[PDB]
């Protein structure tokens, strides 16, 4: 039950609590993104309609986030109405209903709608698959609910009840009165969940190297490599995404996407390259593994992505304040590789 | 046409009360004996028409088995009284197999409706 | 050009083809699932899966045979499948393992295994197969409370019930010397069977079967297995079709083909020379249906069954066939009698000469328990030839014309009318 | 004397199939049975004393009524 | 144009004529998916309709059934009109007409259908994916058309006349006297049809060992292992392949399915564990890969797949054979792995 808030003389404030308790701790698979799906609605004593209907006339909304970590419980509001929010975040981690009808239907066609719309778009097809082949069991985890093992509503009550502990959750709202946010916070319901483990590991995700999926796709066809990174090497593959997505890299016109996902125990860097025509994209991505093979001097975009992350982390809560300043030359290593797509024309590991 | 809330709230109100009890409650028994539905199979949430919404939405939050359950008792009740017979005695429907089944689906569908027609007429207090 | 002789307990029947890799020898009981009551049944099937134990499979693979069985209504097999220099270690088998020494496949935890095995089985069977159970309860409700109506799997509820005392009363009823037929199939000549036979004592009992104290009777009827949450509707509807040995029986299987079946995916079985496609094709009726003609030793089925996702048009679909059924009484053309003429002796040429000797060894050991004697397929094919038009009207004023259907369906069946406006269909008023 | 029991596939619901089990299977279960009278009687089952009740007495052959 | 038959005193004779025409052979992924579904369609003298109205008169029914490897055409037909069906069979070889409304209105639903079929389950799934990983542009083309790619009509028609050529095919006739068979191939089409060479590759077909595939699928879950065989080496596996499936084996219980796929160059052993829930997957599978990478004795399975062998060798009009008596042992080495279903509850191929 960590407290913080950064005060502000704005008009708009925003209360985050955040748990540790995204797809990587999901049990089964999906169960993370229905208890997201499943987060604001009825409780035991004010419904979900009376939420809505209650919170837009004081004059701010709700949004539950999934994250491949974190569940992230948002509320934005007009700032003299505090307590209402954050004893409204209090009553949905502490009492939900997980009623039968609202498993059937809510949290299902919601999530059944999330993974039809993560399902059209190839990249992050490709980008499930690269976590799933880097980390096997734990980042790994399928980020949404497809339904190919059966995910119950007591699982999910389950998985809420070894999530939702008082330990596990952070608070923090931009732009609020945080003596004023620790006395909210307190005498209400954060402070009456359990006070569980917190499911935060400090150790390494043990990943796997020269990993190769292939995925066929009707559609566009994309190719993805991807390193996992530990914490020393984190700044590195930072100047390097940035490098590769700014027009200093030569390669920026065949990259379509190139981006770092950093956790608090390590970070996958996940460089796709999408088009329409396998050709292309063939061409583009042997291009680029040799010309990553062949070092590059990540010297010059260091002001450039110490703008980019500030760019990047004014938004989030938690920044990791990364160095920058030691970072001279990258040599592409070993890689795991994904293909999506017209898969007999995108080309396979060896030819990398 | 009535509200089940309202028969709840009356009935809770003569069921708490000792005298009301004791008083109303044979009246009902022997009622019930001679309403004579259960001579056809059927449970009183069986009887309650169907053809309203929150009775809709009641009978799609039913679980399975009690639905199947249900249309196995809808069905025999049409073809005993096709038959103009009644079951026989051993498959009557028990005092203590008569309970309520669909009626904290009912209430609960009732609130909500309710809840949402007076959360559509507030009056914000400016 | 099959040979059939009666040894002095028992009835050899060989079919030899010297153009064929390998060899069967089985023996033929003639008492199928009609010789069960409704609380022993599954005993049969029981008797099948404990030919086919594991314990009693190892001892035929280690020395070069395969063993197969099957479980009709009338026969029941067990058929040893070998090389064709192998066929003394077949008689040695079949001889020790199943006829002599049988109460080592029946040991306990060999029983209890088996059971547990064709439990899981059958109910894996009433569970997902919807086309081959709905035939099966067509099967229950046109002949019910009488022999003929009893499930070859075997139910749910009489399997449970079933011990080791109750295959062994099976044997000791069923199993006999006056009931069997040894049958080979494949290249073995009938000389060496006959030979190896009376080598070796083969002699599985010695009493005769218990006679059925009832024939079997059809009773028009419907079951309707309504279970709305299965994809499709299966639906089966056959009226009382000819026995075995009857003579209308080719004239029967020639009008289960003259409708033909088929498949409406595949782009070749759309355009069949069948009418009744041109009504089932325009808002697509059904996914596949096919005419049968079930003969039994007492009685049998002749009808159709089908399969479709159009659940709300069932009745267009019931409607259209049995329309078409009454063409066979009043206006059965000759190109139809022609076509299914040929396409009857393609079906027949397929079945009983296909490659493989166990259908073979099956299909022979069924015709001589029932007749006495196989029929050849050049005389089956001048009976086939034989039939007129006259003929298939005449059959179908007997058989199809007003007469009593039997319905069974599963699945989506509302949308499927009661009986009385089906079985109206069977006659139409001259128009 | 004889085996553990009759079993359920042979001996349940005796009642109702008598008349139409065959008359080498009424022998056989009437043989067993009367192998099984000899054991001290509280070792029977209950559908093995209906089928030999309902064998000796039952209204079926001889003790059917007139109409 | 091989022609040969064999002659029989029965009343059912089968012709089959077999191109080199099968998916291995596939331009575009599909394409031969498409011609077999195209192959009985109308032609430019008799149409369609006309074919099959006719032959049921005649008394036979046609076939078009796509292999891995050939495309075969069967008719079935009464033995004493022969010539009718030859020269339909060289009416479909020679002059096909290739109308798009035929590729739009049966061939497209046609192969729609069959890749529904061949969807549902996943056993089909796993021994494509097999195919894919064990051997990359050859034998592990897609083997039904999935629409991946784009495949044009003309597409299809380029196939037809790379493939229906007249050393690429092979006229066999079960229960046909050979002279007459001889005497109507020539005086028809085939003898028309273009001599272009034969696409039998006479060489290894280049596997890759070590390779690992992943599949989601709702439904049941199967674990699948394939070894690539060579030509010397067919036979050990055959009898490994019925040692498994018969009564002598342990892990009969445990094993779904087991099959040598045999190519004039190699082959495939493959082998099925299927269940519903994963962990009885897990299980069997680990049972398996560790019972059988500790020897095996497939001395007791040789006369059982000699009989074995023999009756599946009776259908097939090219036997291959073998010889069985050389087999001893087997220990298994080196071999590729997929899993599909469940496929986070599933063991990955270092854990087996
Ligand atoms: C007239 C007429 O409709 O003739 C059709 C009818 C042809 O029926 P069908 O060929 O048996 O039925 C094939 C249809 O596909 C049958 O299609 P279906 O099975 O969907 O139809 C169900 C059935 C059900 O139709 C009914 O019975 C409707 C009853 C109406 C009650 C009001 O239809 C009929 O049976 C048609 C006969 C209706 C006779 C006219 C009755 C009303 C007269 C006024 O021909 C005759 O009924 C000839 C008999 C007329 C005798 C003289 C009557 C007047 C005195
Ligand atoms: C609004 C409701 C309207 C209700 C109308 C009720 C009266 C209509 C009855 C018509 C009879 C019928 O409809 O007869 C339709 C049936 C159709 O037989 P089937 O298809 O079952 O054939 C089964 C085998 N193919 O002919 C018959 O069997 C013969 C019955 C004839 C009796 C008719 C008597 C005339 C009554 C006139 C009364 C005044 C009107």
């Amino acid at each position: 039950l960590t407290v913080s808030a950064r005060d502000a003389p704005t008009k708009i404030s925003t209360l985050a609590v955040k748990v540790h308790g995204g797809s990587r701790y999901a049990t089964k698979d999906g169960v993370a993104h229905l208890l997201n799906r499943f987060n604001f609605q009825n409780t035991n004593t004010r419904s979900a309609l009376k939420l809505v209907r209650e919170s837009e006339l004081l004059g701010g909304t709700f949004k539950s986030t999934l994250d491949r970590e974190y569940i992230t419980l948002k509320a934005t509001f007009l700032k003299d109405d505090l307590p209402y929010y954050v004893n409204a975040l209090a009553d949905v981690l502490y009492k939900t209903a997980f009623k039968p009808h609202e498993l059937t239907e809510s949290v299902l066609p919601a999530a059944r709608y999330d993974y039809a719309v993560a399902e059209q778009c190839p990249v992050k097809s490709a980008e499930d698959q690269l976590y799933a082949i880097t980390f096997r069991k734990g980042l790994g985890n399928p980020l949404l609910y497809d339904g190919v093992e059966r995910v119950s509503l007591q699982d999910i009550k389950d998985f809420a009840d070894k999530v939702y502990t008082k330990e596990n959750l952070e608070v923090s709202g931009e732009n609020v009165v945080e003596a004023d946010l620790k006395r909210f916070v307190d005498e209400s319901l954060l402070s009456t969940l359990p006070a569980g483990k917190s499911l935060v590991s400090k150790s390494e995700p043990k990943f796997f190297l020269g990993e190769e999926n292939r995925v066929r796709f009707i559609g566009d066809s994309v190719a993805a490599i991807g390193i996992p990174v530990n914490k020393a090497s984190l700044a590195q593959y930072e100047v390097l995404a940035n490098y590769l997505t700014s027009a200093l890299s030569e390669l920026s016109g065949l990259i379509s996407s190139a981006k770092l996902d950093k956790f608090t125990d390590g970070g996958l860097f996940t460089l796709f390259v999408r088009d329409q025509d396998s050709a292309v994209v063939s061409s583009n991505i042997k291009k680029i593994v040799a010309d990553l093979k062949k070092g590059k001097d990540l010297s010059p975009a260091i002001n450039y992505t110490k703008l980019k992350n500030a760019v990047q982390n004014e938004s989030v809560s938690s920044p990791i304040e990364l160095n920058f300043d030691a970072v001279k030359d990258f040599k592409l290593g070993k890689f795991n590789y994904v293909a999506v797509g017209d898969v007999s024309n995108l080309p396979y590991l060896d030819e990398l | 046409p009535q509200s089940f809330t309202s028969i709840a709230r009356i009935g809770d109100y003569i069921l708490k009360s000792p005298v009301l009890s004791k008083l109303c409650v044979p009246v009902a028994n022997q009622f019930i004996n001679l309403a004579g539905y259960k001579k056809l199979g059927l449970k009183f949430d069986d009887l309650i028409a169907e053809e309203n919404p929150i009775m809709q939405t009641a009978l799609r939050r039913l679980p399975e088995d009690e639905s199947y359950a249900r249309a196995y008792r809808i069905i025999r009740a049409h073809q005993t009284e096709l038959t103009h017979h009644l079951l026989p005695r051993n498959e009557w429907i028990k005092a203590q197999e008569d309970v309520p089944y669909l009626l904290p689906y009912i209430l609960e569908a009732e609130a909500a409706a309710k809840e949402k027609d007076e959360l559509d007429n507030i009056e914000v207090s400016k | 050009a099959e040979v059939t002789q009666l040894s002095n307990g028992i009835v050899v029947a060989t079919e030899h083809n010297p153009s064929a890799h390998t060899a069967s020898v089985g023996v033929v009981f003639g008492s199928g699932a009609a010789n069960e009551n409704p609380y022993n049944n599954g005993v049969s099937n029981l008797w099948k899966n404990i030919f086919l134990s594991k314990e009693n499979s190892a001892v035929a693979a280690k020395e070069g045979l395969a063993l197969s069985s099957n479980i009709s209504r009338d026969f029941q097999s067990y058929i040893v499948s070998s090389l064709p220099g192998s066929t003394d270690k077949s008689l040695d088998f079949l001889n020790q393992s199943f006829i002599q020494q049988k109460a080592n496949l029946l040991s306990s935890s060999n029983f209890e295994a088996t059971k547990k095995s064709v439990l899981k089985q059958v109910q894996d069977f009433e569970e997902n197969d919807h086309p081959n159970r709905v035939l099966e309860h067509l099967h229950s409700t046109a002949f019910q409370n009488t022999p003929l109506s009893l499930p070859t799997r075997g139910t749910l509820e009489s399997l449970e019930n079933l011990v080791v005392a109750d295959l062994e009363s099976f044997a000791n009823n069923h199993f006999l010397n006056s009931n069997a037929v040894v049958v080979g199939t494949g290249n073995i000549k009938h000389e060496d069977l006959v030979n190896s036979i009376e080598s070796k004592n083969l002699s599985l009992q010695t009493g005769t079967k218990p006679v059925l104290k009832k024939k079997a009777a059809f009773l028009g009827s419907e079951v309707r297995l309504r279970d709305d949450t299965l994809p499709k509707a299966w639906i089966s509807l056959a009226v009382e079709g000819e026995p075995v040995n009857s003579p209308n029986y080719f004239v029967a299987k020639l009008a289960a083909q003259i409708f033909g079946s088929y498949n409406a995916f595949e782009p070749a079985s759309r355009l069949q020379g069948i009418k009744l496609l041109d009504n089932i094709q325009e808002y697509q009726l059904c996914d596949n249906f096919n005419h049968f003609s079930l003969s039994y030793k007492d009685s049998g089925l002749w009808g159709f069954s089908t399969a479709t996702r159009n659940v709300t048009m069932i009745d267009d679909l019931i409607h259209f066939t049995l329309k078409q059924w009454n063409r066979l009484t009043i206006s059965v053309t000759d190109t139809e009698v022609e076509r299914a003429k040929s396409l009857l002796k393609l079906q027949l040429g397929q079945l009983y000469e296909s490659g493989n000797p166990v259908n073979d060894a099956n299909l022979l050991g069924a015709e001589v328990l029932i007749k006495g004697s196989k029929l050849s397929l050049g005389e089956a094919f001048k009976k086939i030839d034989a039939i007129t038009v006259k003929d298939v009207k005449a059959w179908a004023g007997k058989r199809l014309w007003d007469q009593d259907i039997a319905i069974a369906g599963t699945g989506q069946i509302e949308g499927l009318l009661d009986y009385m406006r089906i079985r109206s269909d069977m006659s139409m008023m001259r128009w | 004397a004889q085996t553990h029991a009759l079993s359920n596939a042979a001996v349940m619901d005796l009642q109702s199939r008598w008349e139409n089990m065959p008359s080498t299977e009424q022998q056989d279960i009437v043989s067993k049975l009367s192998e099984r009278q000899k054991l001290p009687w509280a070792q029977l089952t209950e559908p093995e004393k209906q089928a030999v009740w309902y064998i000796s007495y039952g209204e079926w052959g001889p003790r059917r009524p007139v109409l």
